[PDB]
């Protein structure tokens, strides 16, 4: 049993017709202090999987190393490591989910919420969540922390059910994700303007975008707001 | 001679006699044949009885839905090794949601057998195994020796008089590899192969044991009247 | 730990260490067990090579395992103490977990199991001891007499002997003991037990020990004079 | 592996004997003779030190006679170092019993415990047995005065008079001849010394070649006293009995 | 729950209710609170349902092994003791199990009370569970050694009914057993709803209740 | 302090017919007031014509099902491909649950299938392993809403025959699969109305001698 | 000396082969399987007339549906029987059913090769395991110290085994009744035994679906011996 | 359990022990014997937490019976009491201590004297002419202080014991369902069937 110290906030994601999108801001908070401003919380595994992690950063760095070692170990005595016997998103997720549930069962959890996003061998989209309790679920849209409360409602307007996935393009899905990240910047006190975004498409592969910023923000209406009720000046 | 008392002793010519003696137990064992195409993999095994009142010792063991082996030599040692394979196949599924690659299964068997050849007190395994399976890279056939050596092959045979079946497969190489999408013809080639190792006795209904795995075919074993079709 | 396999098979299918343990039993002093109609008697030889002995304190050959069961032996004396101790512990352990005292058959089965365990355990040698276990089951008036040996086999006997010159006294018992009509009284049972030992013992002085066990935990050891009276009567009938 | 060099100390011979126990007894037969004699009013322990030197410090020396507690003592025959291992264990067992039951340990119970330890080395562990034979002299309120002996086999027996070590065959014959049941301590003292004087391999029996001890109720009223004799006191009892 | 068991002339009676609770919610109307360990041994259940089932089914394993080794049926005294020894290993760990071990052996009929503390009591009459006080009232005033099998079966049945009525956590149905030297005998499942009205009319009791 | 348990909501329902059995459950997965998934399967085909569902804490539920499926696999290996009967599966699951008596699988478990005489069977478990064969059982969040309805409409409790006025009960006529599915759908529709953790979807698994069949129905998403 | 788990140049484990020689010295045990049941019979072979023969327990119950006969160093069999009984009852605890005869036999045979430098040597006893289950019906297995087990229609083990096995070769057919099998075991036991066969130095037993495993009374066996003598004198 | 009393007179030791056993709000048994014979001339009564009492008593009994068989000799009451004390003093610092208080009444055949030892669950041993555990002493010791002599007969000891039980029955809130009385003397242990 511990408590989280340096933390990362929401990770948001969704499926679209040909793949998945995942995003997360670059902040490492120390309570209310916005201590670290250059933290990457999206971690690619091969060219077909991206793991997005929220929660304790020291535990995130531990998981990052487990995945790096997983790739190394998979290549051992494996001539087809870059082909048929490469790591799949479902393999990577189940490994993490096994680890997360074992750690909670020893009462020494990895204080994280993880979303594994990727595309399988057969072109199928993979998107599944796992947390410190070992709880797992899948949905067309997934989000951690505040994203669950604010992002999912917006992303579910685009993909409300499974039949909406083929109708959703990558341009529409990215637009929705970027809008959700703006909303989180307005309303999440432990968020940052700077974020990273990753797209895993079955045709165009893995596109990893860094140093993105929230833009087109509405603040002008603040000038008219005066006092807390009766004040006019 | 003086260097065969245990597995921890090299001979002056660099030989391990206890391992060689374990290899001898395989040669005494009943014949079993393995062969594959691009779509399917087949095991054919001649079962042996104690006498006319006795049953015919089972030769083939299932390890997973997509993998299994046939044995020749000490049957209990095959039970230990097959049990290990079952666990490893199962660990791969439960932890990684991943079917165990046949090549990796061979590497695990090699490493398990090796530990018994370098340590004092223990002994080498006294059994040879033919592992067949279908994974993400298609059909596979492996030959396991208790020295630790594992070999991926198109076809092979182990046991008494196994040289006859092995020569046949070496001639038929170009034919049986092309038998794709036809399980019955691949088994026929296996039954015809194991027939080259028979003397005096012939293939009867409770004598013959066949197993198959493939693209849309789980590892299944055929015994009794289920193999009368191929006699 | 010391794990060396001492008891192993030989090419002819023998476990020599177990067989050599029987030779230690052959060397041991003679012990005899005879069951009558309502009792069991245990006779034991005392070799008279050892005089100046203190018979008060010297370990007696017959040992109580519980209030209703006794154990005598032939072979290595030191080895027998270990079996007796284990047996006594098991007897109290049975009373504690099952609320009944052990049956004679159960106690025998346990002691025999201990002997067997020492024939296929690493780092240990077999017990050089054969035992005669006698007594009466709780609330039962049928006599019980069992024998065990180093290999771990056990069986029930109408009458039996073990130890040195046991071949001779078994010869005597086989022709003298009638199954259809066993020694009806205590006297007849003791007399037959002393007679059998007199075939082997030498002098009938302090060389013969007798212990009578009757039903309902009634166990007593005869004294020198009481036994001497049997010795006197036997030979006076023999002079004819 | 290691098997090659294993002597296998805990096995039977074809005749049903324990090799190492028999060879340990052979070792003990070359050790200095120790004698124990039990009387109605006490016990005597006598023992011969092995070929000593003039430069050996005798008054601070102890190789034969050891104290286990206030009521029990032992005479040693064999490897002294082996005996001290066992003696310290026996001293601890006596104190464990006293702590548990608040009563001094009965002599036989202590003897059985040591004998059981010796037995263990003959049946398991693969170690050599202790090359030691003890004579136990002790007193308790159940059986009174008691003499026991134990040997490397772990077998123990009770005695009226007994010898261990060298020339026990000759010594036992002499004791069997002159011993009587109504004997007293002062007489037993004389018998012990006379027996050693005749069985000794030395030219003459002197004070510097002896260790001596008595366990007497010759203590003021109902209680028991242990007396480990000093060199000068052994010299006096040798003159008194008429040996020197 | 309410369970009872009592010795008498013609063996031992065992009667139990059938309710199961999850706080105020009645989770089961008809659970089996008796285990047929062997043809001559019964076990009642009160407390944690899981503990009662696990440990008494494990007791049955141990009682069968006794028969195989000794070629003889286990006594009620020995069976009850094995169970109490199990409880003592998990002493303080939080088990909740109250049970009567009923049977017939060489000493005649036998009845032992065993609980999670390792308590083991021999006696002629016992009752366990939340509604045992109500059952004791009926039992104590009507029990005799000279009872007929028919009257004894009714007494145990009526005693559970008394508890099922007043105790909120007791009811559903009544399960009857009669243990003889030829073995135990099941005497049916009796719905309390139907039994209550039947007893009220025939016996005249429960005058306070309107029917 | 770290709390190793959680509540993922959901509700499950098992009904035994004369020659069939159903195991139904909603597809909604939740934490607190949030929805994790609107379609997260909860009822599984475990092989040998057995269906299973562990309702409560999803992580413990997935682990148990995973272990039982594994137990079926090893039952075939060890006992010559013998079919695991429903009564044998139930007993096996009791021991799986009691292995964690002092750190329980926080789930309510139901399995369904056919007994060895071909009749419909449902078995019910508590988190620590007490089990029983039942004709009818609802488990989970809305269990207390549904069970009384099933006592009334499946076992005809408190129902009597008109004209007799309480003297003669309603006879216990058997129910068809079509009739049972109606009661299942009405049970979940009613539970969805009054319970916030129930909704989104309903997945039913029907077991007969022919095999395991699935049926899916939408539920209210509010 | 040499390892306990050592292979010979022929590819056999020395100790396993030597334990088989000990089994050849053991008293005879015979098993015959029919569609009406399986019969198990043994030679008691008392070493002396004073030995109470009814205490010789070479036929043993494992479960209600499984029986067992032994030959060789019979003391070694006690822990095997204990394991078998535990395995049978434990499976009944875990699965609420009878355990398959083959599965029970396999569990016993798993102990066999657990020896090295675990126990210090192989078992010096062979077992005939007979039983019935719903899947494969009436079965007879021969469990060796090698860890191998063969199923048999009929089997003899012990000192008179090869002579008895040749006789069982000629006599066995698939339509044997239980009564015919009983007499056949008695016939072959009488042929290979040193002493004259009677109810006190030989024992019969059987396993049927209805009544389960039963050891025969000396009075019941005595009648079957008398029935045998008369039918042999009949031609 | 509740009340256990002990008194040592001229030639015997008398132990009185309550008969009640209570689970929850219900008295399950009113004839319970809270005692075990350790040896022919040594009796131990006990009281404490449920289960622990009998377990501990039976464990002690088994150990003393084992000693008796091994040595063919009866341990003195003093020796047995010291063994029991050590087991309790060992127990108090264990993971889960045994919560048992005992009285040990024995007749020493060597000294021809009765002996009463009081030992609590901590391992606190005291030899006494009369003793009790729990609240029993609060009511009874004043009577015993007044009426007790060391030259009392067994019959006088029983009469003084009746007076103690009567006082307990008057001033204790709990109904302990009377007492089972046992006498330990040179001839062994016997129970007074009418009290
Ligand atoms: C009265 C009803 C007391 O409430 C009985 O003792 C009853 C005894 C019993 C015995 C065997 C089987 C079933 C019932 N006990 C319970 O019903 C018991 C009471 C309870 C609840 N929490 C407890 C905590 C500690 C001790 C007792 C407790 N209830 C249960 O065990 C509940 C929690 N479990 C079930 O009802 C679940 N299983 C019931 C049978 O069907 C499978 C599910
Ligand atoms: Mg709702």
């Amino acid at each position: 049993t511990q408590q989280p110290i340096v933390t990362g906030t929401s990770v948001i994601s969704m499926k679209y017709d040909n793949g998945v999108i995942i995003a997360a801001d670059n902040l490492g908070s120390y309570g209310s202090l916005l201590r670290f401003n250059g933290v990457e919380r999206l971690i690619p595994v091969g060219d077909n999987t991206v793991v997005g992690i929220s929660g304790d950063i020291s535990d995130m760095q531990h998981i990052e190393r487990l995945l790096k070692d997983l790739v190394t170990e998979n290549a051992y005595d494996n001539p087809l490591a870059d082909a048929e016997e490469a790591l799949e998103p479902s393999y990577i997720f189940e490994y993490l989910a096994t680890v997360m549930y074992q750690r909670r069962s020893k009462m020494n959890p990895l204080w994280n919420a993880i979303i594994v996003a990727g595309v399988q061998s057969n072109g199928d989209q993979f998107l599944r969540y796992v947390n410190l309790l070992g709880v797992t679920y899948s949905s067309p849209t997934l989000a951690t922390g505040f994203g669950a409360h604010m992002a999912n409602p917006l992303l579910r307007k685009v993909v409300d059910r499974e039949s909406d996935i083929p109708k959703t393009t990558v341009q529409v899905a990215e637009e929705a994700i970027v809008n959700a990240m703006r909303v989180l910047y307005y309303r999440d006190a432990r968020s940052s303007r700077n974020f990273s975004l990753a797209i895993i498409d079955k045709n165009t592969g893995l596109t990893f975008k860094k140093n993105l910023q929230v833009e087109n923000m509405k603040w002008d209406f603040a000038k008219d707001i005066k006092g807390y009720g009766t004040q006019k000046i | 001679n003086n260097y065969d008392g245990d597995t921890v002793t090299f001979s002056p010519t660099g030989r391990l006699f206890q391992v060689e003696y374990a290899l001898e137990a395989i040669k005494q064992g009943s014949v079993t044949v393995g062969l594959r195409s691009n779509t399917h993999a087949v095991l054919v095994a001649l079962k042996r009885n104690a006498d006319e009142l006795s049953s015919y010792q089972k030769k083939i063991i299932k390890c997973d839905e997509h993998m299994g082996l046939s044995l020749a030599g000490l049957a209990p040692d095959a039970r230990v090794l097959s049990n290990y394979l079952r666990q490893q196949c199962n660990y791969s599924s439960l932890v990684f949601n991943r079917k165990l690659a046949v090549e990796r299964a061979g590497h695990l068997l090699c490493d398990k057998a090796q530990k018994n050849t370098q340590s004092y007190g223990g002994r080498p395994y006294g059994v040879g195994l033919l592992i067949i399976g279908y994974d993400k890279s298609g059909a596979h056939l492996l030959e396991f020796q208790p020295s630790g050596n594992v070999t991926e092959l198109y076809g092979t045979a182990i046991g008494a008089r196994s040289q006859g079946a092995k020569t046949y497969l070496e001639r038929t190489l170009d034919t049986f590899i092309k038998i794709d999408g036809n399980p019955d013809e691949l088994i026929k080639a296996g039954v015809e192969a194991i027939s080259q190792s028979l003397r005096d006795e012939s293939l009867t209904v409770d004598n013959l044991s066949i197993a198959i795995v493939g693209k849309d075919t789980p590892f299944t074993i055929y015994d009794g009247e289920a193999v009368a079709k191929y006699i | 730990g010391y794990d060396r396999a001492l008891s192993i098979f030989s090419p002819d299918g023998h476990i020599f260490q177990v067989e050599y343990a029987l030779e230690a039993v052959k060397r041991g002093t003679c012990a005899v067990g005879v069951k009558g109609k309502n009792c069991v008697v245990l006779g034991c030889e005392r070799r008279s090579t050892l005089k100046l002995q203190d018979t008060r304190i010297t370990p007696s050959k017959v040992s109580k395992i519980d209030s209703h069961v006794v154990l005598s032996f032939s072979g290595l004396n030191a080895d027998s103490r270990i079996l007796i101790e284990k047996a006594r512990v098991e007897a109290q352990s049975h009373r504690l977990t099952l609320e009944d005292p052990v049956t004679v058959e159960y106690l025998t089965r346990y002691v025999a199991g201990v002997q067997q365990r020492y024939t296929q355990s690493g780092g240990v040698r077999p017990f050089g001891v054969s035992t005669l276990i006698a007594g009466f089951d709780p609330r039962d008036d049928e006599p019980k007499l069992y024998q065990t040996e180093p290999s771990g086999i056990y069986s029930s006997w109408s009458a039996q002997t073990i130890g040195r010159n046991s071949k001779t006294v078994r010869e005597f018992l086989e022709k003298n003991y009638d199954r259809k009509e066993p020694p009806a009284t205590v006297e007849e049972c003791v007399k037959l037990t002393v007679r059998s030992l007199l075939e082997v013992v030498q002098t009938g002085a302090k060389n013969i020990e007798i212990t009578v066990v009757k039903p309902d935990s009634d166990i007593v050891a005869l004294s020198s004079e009481e036994i001497n009276q049997y010795v006197t009567q036997i030979e006076q009938e023999k002079q004819e | 592996g290691s098997r090659r060099y294993d002597s296998r100390t805990t096995i039977f011979s074809p005749e049903g004997r324990l090799y190492q126990v028999e060879y340990a007894l052979e070792s003990i037969s070359h050790a200095g003779t120790a004698i124990g004699i039990m009387a109605s009013d006490g016990i005597v322990l006598a023992a011969e030190r092995k070929v000593t030197s003039t430069l050996l410090e005798q008054d601070t020396s102890t190789e034969k006679l050891y104290k286990l507690n206030d009521k029990i003592a032992v005479a040693v025959a064999g490897l002294t170092a082996d005996a001290e291992i066992l003696i310290n264990t026996a001293r601890i067992h006596a104190q464990n019993y006293l702590k548990t039951y608040n009563e001094d340990i009965p002599v036989e119970i202590l003897v059985r415990r040591l004998s059981d330890i010796k037995q263990g080395y003959t049946q398991h562990g693969g170690l050599r047995p202790f090359g030691v034979s003890f004579i136990y002299a002790g007193y308790d309120d159940r059986y009174g005065y008691q003499l026991y002996t134990s040997n490397p086999s772990g077998n123990y027996t009770g005695w009226k008079a007994i010898s261990v070590g060298a020339n026990t065959s000759a010594a036992q014959t002499l004791l069997q001849m002159d011993y009587k049941d109504d004997m007293k301590v002062d007489d037993a003292i004389e018998l012990a010394l006379k027996t050693l004087s005749k069985t000794t391999d030395s030219s003459a029996l002197t004070y510097d070649r002896l260790e001596f001890a008595t366990i007497r109720k010759g203590a003021n009223d109902g209680e028991v006293y242990q007396k480990i004799f000093k060199p000068q006191e052994i010299k006096d009892i040798l003159v008194k009995t008429g040996i020197t | 729950t309410t369970t009872l068991a009592f010795k008498f002339q013609h063996g031992v009676i065992a009667a139990v209710d059938s309710r199961a609770s999850a706080g105020s919610y009645i989770s089961a109307l008809r659970v089996n609170k008796v285990i047929e360990i062997n043809p001559y041994l019964l076990g009642t259940m009160s407390g944690c349902a899981a503990d009662c089932q696990y440990w008494e089914r494990l007791l049955a394993k141990e009682c069968r092994l006794y028969y195989l080794r000794n070629g003889e049926r286990i006594s009620v005294s020995a069976a009850s003791k094995l169970l109490s020894n199990m409880m003592c290993q998990y002493r303080g760990m939080g088990l909740s199990m109250g049970s009567m071990i009923c049977g017939w052996d060489k000493k005649g009929p036998g009845l032992y009370y065993v609980d999670e503390h390792g308590t083991r009591l021999s006696g002629n009459m016992f009752s366990t569970g939340s509604g045992n006080t109500y059952a004791y009232g009926v039992l104590d005033s009507n029990y005799k050694w000279d009872l007929s099998v028919e009257d004894a079966l009714y007494l145990g049945k009526r005693s559970i009914l008394a508890a099922a009525h007043r105790d909120a956590y007791s009811g559903g149905s009544v399960n009857l057993y009669h243990v003889t030297e030829d073995g135990w005998i099941y005497h049916g499942n009796h719905d309390v709803g139907e039994l209550f009205w039947k007893v009220k009319e025939e016996e005249g009791s429960f005058n306070n209740v309107i029917g | 302090q770290f709390n190793p348990y959680g509540d993922n909501g959901g509700t499950i329902l098992g009904i035994a017919g004369e020659d069939f059995a159903v195991l139904a459950g909603d597809t909604r997965n939740i934490t607190d007031y949030s929805i994790n998934s609107r379609y997260e399967p909860k009822v599984f085909d475990c092989g040998d014509n057995i269906v299973m569902s562990a309702n409560g804490f999803a992580a413990d539920g997935d682990a148990l099902v995973k272990r039982f499926k594994n137990s079926v696999k090893w039952y075939h290996f060890d006992h010559n491909d013998k079919k695991l009967s429903i009564n044998s599966a139930a007993r096996n699951i009791q021991h799986l649950l009691y292995s964690r008596r002092f750190f329980p699988y926080y789930v309510y478990n139901i399995i369904a299938g056919l007994d060895e005489d071909g009749k419909g069977a449902v078995y019910s478990f508590d988190p620590v392993g007490s089990y029983q064969r039942e004709q009818c059982r609802a488990g989970g969040a809305a269990a207390s809403l549904i069970m009384p309805f099933l006592d009334n409409q499946v076992n005809f409790k408190n129902q009597y025959e008109p004209g007799t006025n309480g003297k003669v009960k309603k006879p216990l006529k058997y129910l068809s699969v079509e009739e049972v599915i109606k009661l299942v759908r009405d049970s979940f529709t009613s539970a969805t109305e009054r319970h916030i953790q129930v909704g989104d979807g309903l997945e039913i698994l029907i077991v007969t001698k022919d095999g395991v069949r699935k049926e899916f129905y939408e539920l209210k998403r509010d | 000396d040499r390892g306990v788990s050592t292979f010979s140049p022929e590819g056999r484990l020395f100790q396993v082969e030597y334990s088989l020689e000990a089994i050849k010295l053991g008293s005879t045990a015979i098993g015959i399987a029919t569609k009406e049941g399986v019969v198990l019979g043994v030679e008691k072979r008392a070493t002396s007339p004073l030995l109470e023969s009814d205490s010789i327990e070479k036929i043993v119950e494992i479960d209600r549906h499984i029986g067992c006969a032994m030959s060789g160093l019979t003391a070694d069999a006690r822990s095997m029987i204990e394991h078998a009984r535990t395995a049978a009852v434990t499976h009944n605890l875990y699965y609420d059913e009878d355990i398959n005869v083959e599965s029970l036999t396999q569990s016993v045979c798993d102990l066999a090769l657990r020896f090295g430098e675990l126990m210090s040597r192989p078992f010096g006893v062979a077992l005939l395991i007979a039983g019935h289950d719903a899947d494969d019906g009436y079965q007879l297995f021969h469990a060796e110290p090698s860890g191998t087990f063969y199923r048999y229609n009929a089997k003899a083990i012990g000192s008179g085994s090869e002579g008895a096995q040749a006789e069982l070769l000629n006599e066995w057919h698939s339509s044997l009744t239980l009564k015919e099998a009983e007499l056949l075991v008695l016939k072959i036991l009488k042929q290979v035994m040193e002493e004259k066969l009677d109810e006190n130095n030989a024992q019969l037993s059987c396993i049927t679906k209805q009544d389960g495993f039963k050891i025969y009374d000396n009075e019941k066996t005595a009648e079957l011996i008398k029935e045998l003598k008369e039918k042999e004198a009949a031609e | 359990m509740d009340i256990i009393l002990g008194i040592r007179v001229q030639d015997s030791v008398i132990l009185a022990s309550s008969k009640a056993v209570t689970r929850g709000i219900s008295v399950l048994k009113d004839s319970d014997d809270k005692t075990r014979q350790l040896s022919p001339h040594t009796l131990m009564s006990f009281a404490g937490e449920a289960g622990d009492t009998v377990q501990f008593a039976e464990y002690i009994q088994a150990n003393i019976q084992l000693y008796s068989i091994r040595e063919d000799y009866e341990l003195s009451p003093q020796a047995v009491s010291s063994f029991v004390r050590q087991e309790l003093a060992k127990s108090i610092r264990s993971r889960r201590p045994y919560q048992v208080n005992v009285l040990i009444g024995g007749y020493d055949k060597k000294k021809n004297k009765p002996e009463l030892y009081q030992i609590d669950y901590l391992g606190t041993k005291v030899e006494l002419p009369y003793g009790a555990h729990g609240y029993s002493g609060f009511y009874t010791f004043s009577l015993l202080d007044h009426h007790y002599r060391p030259d009392m007969t067994t019959e006088e000891g029983l009469d003084l014991l009746k007076l103690c039980v009567q006082e307990l029955e008057k001033r204790m809130p709990m109904d302990f369902k009377g007492v089972i009385v046992k006498i330990v003397d040179k001839d062994g242990i016997r129970q007074v069937d009418d009290f």
